[PDB]
């Protein structure tokens, strides 16, 4: 029922600002505490730090690494809290979580957001480039999209706009040596439904404000 | 002194 | 000020365990605990909170509890798909932030063999022609989760352009991992056949694709 959809994710260069964005939908964002949770890749949970509602302090508070450099803040109205990053360094590279808590009927609700990556490093952002895997007799095919050369991470890959689920499987990225990033996306699907079903596979890298559909026929 | 709970300290009870 | 955990707990399934959790004074001492899951590279969930109250949604098998400075958390009938990383957490008021513990892998005993299945994808003609002819050896639905990846060129073993992820957990707590061959166009016309082959303990699968 209740999402909260981060965004603003994506690289960028040490001594640099970033903002996230955290919307709340489903709760109601003038009576939710909200706050800031961030994981380096392969770590454990560091808090960032929250923001009261009105009612309470309408007040922030920050862990004393972030203290100084990083604010949050909260627009009621357009139900989003926001976490404004300066003076980043490499260190502050991270996956940061967003929460929403709210307490009713002696009931406490704590919600966590998707998660947005921020990659603070010296490397250039670099689009992807799509390459579509078509399919070799058999009762079912495997058919895919090579994801190839990209940085920062992450990718997403959906099939036909999201409505094709099943079946599908997007693996993790490699690490080139170049340093930059490449990864695969395959759905296995019924062989009799190829050439009177098209399939295409949808690539987003929002970092590089890339977005790429690729059909895949059979060649 | 007030109960407060998660990572937001959300007001609990007292 | 730092919440402890062992590291690891691993138990037989339909069983239980305990993930303790060791703070000091300044927070737990002062504060109620709470209790996280989180699943592999998905946002972690809230399991309980204030000791021993349930998140709603969540399964009465998990119960926790809160004793001076330790706190615990008690998993019943053990399910696989309760292998995760539990995390404690905890109000520190003498450096006055949210303290999550190290956190524990919780890894449910009896998970059975799984030999890998294997797709192995050639270079694309739109691939040779932007000169990034790429071969693809997707590698998924084994267990336990190490492989050995070895790549063939007319029987010839080939290590030079082979990139080679590290396995990671699928949501069926299966593992996956991909491994990748970068050829020149040029290579690709050179050989008659390229094969991916991936080991698994007692079993070996390869695959084989041709120009």
């Amino acid at each position: 029922e209740v999402h909260l959809v981060e965004s603003g994710g994506g690289l960028v260069q040490p001594g640099g600002s970033l903002r996230l964005s955290c919307e709340v939908s489903g709760l109601t964002f003038s009576n939710s505490w909200m706050s800031w949770v961030r994981q380096a890749p392969g770590k454990g949970l560091e808090w960032v730090g929250f923001i009261k509602t009105k009612a309470d302090g309408g007040t922030a508070a920050y862990a004393e690494s972030v203290k100084g450099r990083f604010t949050i803040s909260r627009d009621d109205s357009k139900n989003t809290v926001f976490l404004q990053m300066k003076s980043l360094k490499t260190e502050d590279t991270a996956v940061y979580y967003c929460q929403g808590a709210v307490v009713i009927s002696h009931e406490y609700i704590e919600i966590w957001g998707q998660g947005a990556l921020v990659t603070v490093s010296s490397a250039s952002t670099k689009g992807p480039s799509v390459f579509p895997l078509a399919p070799s007799s058999e009762s079912t095919a495997a058919l895919g999209c090579l994801v190839k050369d990209y940085f920062p991470e992450p990718v997403t890959v959906s099939w036909n706009s999201g409505s094709l689920t099943s079946g599908v499987h997007t693996f993790p990225a490699v690490l080139q040596s170049s340093g930059l990033y490449s990864l695969s996306s395959v759905v296995t699907v019924p062989s009799s439904s190829l050439g009177t079903q098209t399939y295409v596979c949808n690539v987003n890298h929002k970092p590089s404000n890339t977005k790429v559909d690729k059909r895949v026929e059979i060649k | 002194k007030s109960i407060r709970i998660g990572p937001g300290q959300a007001f609990y009870a007292t | 000020s730092v919440l402890t955990q062992p590291p690891s707990a691993s138990e037989a399934a339909r069983k239980s365990v305990t993930i303790s959790c060791s703070g000091g004074s300044s927070n737990i001492g002062d504060d109620s605990v709470s209790w996280y899951q989180q699943v592999p590279g998905t946002a972690p969930k809230l399991l309980i909170y204030y000791n021993d109250r349930r998140a709603s949604g969540v399964s009465d098998r998990f119960s926790g509890s809160k004793s001076g400075t330790s706190a615990s958390l008690a998993i019943n009938g053990l399910q696989s798909e309760d292998e995760a990383d539990y995390y404690c957490a905890a109000w520190d008021d003498s450096l006055s932030a949210y303290i999550f513990g190290s956190g524990t892998r919780l890894t449910v005993l009896g998970q059975p063999k799984a030999s890998p299945t294997v797709t192995l994808f050639p270079p694309s003609s739109e691939e040779l022609q932007a000169n990034k002819a790429t071969l693809v050896c997707l590698i998924s639905d084994f267990y336990p989760g190490v492989v050995k990846v070895a790549w063939k060129a007319d029987g010839s073993a080939v290590n030079a352009g082979v990139e080679t992820t590290t396995p990671s957990k699928q949501s069926n707590n299966k593992y996956a991992a991909s491994s990748y061959l970068s050829l020149t166009s040029d290579q690709w016309k050179s050989h008659k056949s390229y094969s991916c082959q991936v080991t698994h303990e007692g079993s070996t699968v390869e695959k084989t694709v041709a120009p």
